[PDB]
């Protein structure tokens, strides 16, 4: 009846772009 | 036609020292034909099972499997990973344990790995 | 009659090239003693003398020593191991002028490839790092934690790659199919200091973890197509080719 | 080529001295390239781990381990360490120990250590 | 033929550098010992005689011993080991002069790369204690058991330090993650008296305790970013090389 | 020199009613590299055994 506890499951209200910057080893 | 003193032993037995011995660091031969311990192959089933009897398995890699230095392709995807597993299980337990043989590239390498089969997270048996 | 040509420091070394079909002259002075070198892990099988006793012979691995000890030793020597059969005509020189105090063979099959694989190596690394020639994504979006965000993900079409400050731990990655259950994928670090975690997928769903903390990244410009890698490699500069034969 | 009384034994013996070795100071070689004993290695693990059956383990350091004089980086974060565990559980116990046999750098330094594995404060298993 | 040179000292001690491709002048006289210094730990494999009789032969190892023991005792020595091969032209010398005592032969690639780690090593010790160019925060506030509370905490954006006074006990540093668990962080401790404490880390939420009193210490300007580890060092100014090759 | 590092292992567990575990210590390592293999029982607050 009781089993193993799924782990946390992030909330999806929060969702943004995750590259703020233009990363450097692109050269860019 | 042809030639030819001891006393206070269990003050003293559970002071005896546990003494390690030290470890010296060495270096991998060559980082692209190698495959380190504990690389995940994260191939699919391919025949259904069922532990009554002690068989054998077949499972197809589903992801190419890169050299540890990330710059080698060396077991293509669609590989063939034979196994098997024994014994069945004892009353309580939920998995059973698979041991992989051998796997086979297309052009037609073959490696003798053992290593344990495991869930879909990597979860023993 | 192959002749030993000496070095120029001095006559008395002299090199040979191997040959199948020709024997090999050895005018061996008085006194001396003539070393025979072998090739690196020859195996050695049996030797024959023209006469046992007007030379003397030790070997140690592939090592020879040859001697005269008899009025004229002119005699022949076929010593065979498990690749070839010398051949050697032991003529005594008489004037005990002009000795030779070892033999060397080069093998110029074992050159040729032995210079092969290093040029090929040079222009491996140097294909590697040429790494030119690719398209970059960057419509990645992520939501959850954001305390282990990384600072810059992006994929290059065969990779997955993530970038964390230098303040923060290198979190775990892991693989989400359509329907929501995670599982694994190797990974490997690259970079001057360790700060990008690069995985062996592109995919729509990336999940990161944690402890307890677990955020989520989705991929927005995922690609079902993706860039085929027929070179075999991480780079579509470098085949990977079947030394193994057979 | 080569030329060549003791009656009333009971305080008898519980009156037997126990007597302790005696100990000398050393020094180590050479602190900037040595991790000593009970130096913390901090890893995330990997895979989900169920005892069920004897499988394996695996976790990614995530922190620059120095060295005991605190100036070399022995161990770049995201290296990769292998390790198991084996027999299930006893009734009662809510731990269980793992070892680990092997650590994998990301440059291709291995070095080989034997340790307990713990949990986020150090305790057995 | 490579022949020696004396040395200003003495001329009974002679100096050549090893080249495999030439054999050495060896001038012996009677009623004197010859001294053959290997290469540091080789191992002997074999050696040979123009004459076994002539001479006279002794190893401990690494050092070889050859002294005429008949007249007219000109002759040559192949002595080959796990390294590289010697030949010398044992010529005796009948005037009872030009006496020699030892040979020793240069390796000139291996006393090369020991003359280099010495000054590799003594620019290290230096640059360490150089030290200079790091950004120091001051930002940190207490809170709790305040009777522990360091002196002075600071750091440098990889190293994180406590200076407690002498007349306290060093507790100790446990390292919190968002949630508010508590990890262990490496720690050293430094200083000329021992009075600070270093973890391995920079964090927002420090934890420190003893006993049973307990103290929280939270950091004000956490950066994220931090300061990039591409020198594999405590120092911006000591490179860490893979000396294993391999 | 205070603030070394001490490392030291017990094992087998307890018994019905002990309450207390005999931990050994075997090593210490000074700041400045000086180690010495001390082998003595540990003891709580005040000294008593385990």
């Amino acid at each position: 009846c009781a089993s193993a506890p799924k782990p946390k499951q992030p909330s999806d209200f929060n969702r943004e772009p995750v590259n703020k910057t233009v990363p450097v080893e692109i050269q860019r | 036609l042809t030639a030819g003193g001891g006393g206070g032993g269990e003050l003293a037995e559970k002071l005896q020292p546990m003494r390690l011995s030290g470890s010296s660091a060495g270096r991998l031969g060559n980082r692209d034909m190698l495959i380190t311990q504990g690389t995940q192959l994260d191939c699919v089933l391919e025949t259904r099972l069922v532990t009554t009897q002690p068989g054998m398995t077949t499972c197809h890699l589903t992801r190419d499997v890169y050299s540890t230095s990330g710059r080698v392709v060396l077991l293509d995807r669609g590989s063939k990973v034979v196994g098997f597993y024994q014994g069945g299980l004892r009353q309580g337990q939920a998995r059973i344990f698979v041991q992989w043989s051998r796997i086979e590239t297309p052009s037609g390498v073959v490696i003798n790995l053992d290593s344990p089969g495991t869930g879909p997270l990597g979860e023993a048996g | 009659l192959d002749v030993p040509s000496s070095s120029r420091y001095d006559h008395r070394i002299r090199y040979v090239t191997y040959n199948p079909a020709d024997v090999v002259q050895v005018d061996t002075v008085l006194g001396v003693a003539t070393h025979i070198m072998l090739e690196e892990g020859e195996q050695y099988l049996t030797h024959a003398f023209g006469d046992s006793e007007a030379y003397a012979f030790a070997r140690k691995g592939r090592h020879i020593f040859i001697k005269p000890q008899a009025e004229l030793a002119n005699t022949n020597l076929i010593v065979v191991t498990d690749r070839r059969s010398y051949k050697f005509r032991l003529q005594m020189r008489n004037d005990r002028n002009g000795a030779m105090y070892e033999l060397a063979f080069r093998y110029p099959d074992t050159q040729a490839r032995q210079t092969r694989e290093a040029n090929a190596r040079a222009a491996v690394e140097a294909a590697f790092e040429q790494r030119v020639g690719a398209y970059y994504n960057l419509k990645y979006m992520m939501s959850g934690d954001k305390d282990i965000a990384p600072v810059n993900a992006w994929d290059d079409g065969r990779f997955t790659y993530f970038k964390f400050s230098a303040n923060a731990d290198l979190p775990s990655i892991y693989f989400v199919d359509a329907e929501g259950n995670e599982s694994l994928v190797p990974r490997t670090t690259v970079g001057s200091s360790n700060n990008i975690i690069a995985v062996h997928k592109v995919n729509p769903k990336w999940m990161i973890r944690l402890g307890n903390r677990a955020l989520a990244i989705f991929n927005e410009a995922y690609d079902p197509n993706g860039v085929p890698n027929d070179t075999g490699t991480a780079s579509p500069a470098v085949r990977r080719v079947n030394k193994g034969g057979n």
